[PDB]
């Protein structure tokens, strides 16, 4: 069967947390942060990805800068357009700029992206376990979000299936020993280090899809 | 969704 727990923090698969400052680009960080664990696994190496890149040019798969964009439309860009720059390459400004992609610049591809049912978290916790951090949108408009610091979140106003945030998802676990209770999804966001627990958030799994995190959770295959 |  499946893993108890997982963490791909500490297997080398996941870049330090990223701020996306005043830009609704948190679909772009979800998913380098997904391609970024895809490359390590293939290439043994970690490279931080342009998400910059991602907000300049993916308008045409449907993507809409720092005005809003989705997970999947970007590995569709990363795949069409053939690759994706390195964040030393085409740095992060947190504005809708100029296209400036540059394939000699490039650190990552894709040939399309692979799809989690929608609604069920084990077919995620599958996914999460066997592949490496997933892409997932989740509700994260609510102040207890905002002002969360440690724990096991859970909040009642929380819906599965009106969305507004992109994020990651590096692993999994439970508190304490009951390996089934208690349990949580590991989750990167991208409002820096100082938001939350270290950049990251526990969020309470297997609890009905708690704020839709396997709503719409999917993966690039590099 | 932008942090506060
Ligand atoms: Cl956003």
């Amino acid at each position: 069967d499946l893993p108890k727990s997982v963490d791909w923090r500490k297997k080398g698969y996941v870049t330090p947390v990223k701020n996306q400052k005043q830009c609704g680009s948190s679909w772009a960080f979800s998913a380098t942060g997904a391609l970024e664990g895809q490359m390590f696994r293939k290439t043994g190496k970690l490279v931080s990805l342009s998400e910059q890149n991602l907000v300049d040019c993916s308008r045409p798969q449907g993507n809409q800068g720092c005005n809003g964009g989705f997970m999947a439309r970007a590995f569709q860009y990363v795949k069409e357009n053939g690759g994706l720059d390195s964040e030393e390459s085409y740095p992060y400004v947190a504005v809708d700029e100029i296209c400036k992609y540059r394939p000699e610049n490039s650190v990552a591809q894709d040939t399309g992206f692979t799809v989690v049912a929608p609604g069920k978290e084990k077919a995620l916790m599958k996914a999460v376990a066997t592949v490496g951090p997933i892409s997932v949108a989740m509700d994260a408009g609510h102040s207890s979000f905002q002002f969360y610091k440690s724990g096991i979140y859970f909040e009642p106003d929380c819906s599965s299936k009106n969305l507004d945030h992109g994020v990651l998802v590096v692993g999994y676990g439970f508190e304490g020993a009951n390996s089934q209770n208690s349990k949580y999804w590991l989750v990167k966001n991208s409002w820096g280090p100082e938001w939350g627990s270290n950049g990251y958030v526990k969020i309470a799994k297997d609890k009905n899809n708690h704020c839709g995190i396997a709503t719409a959770a999917s993966y690039p295959n590099v | 969704a932008l942090a506060a």
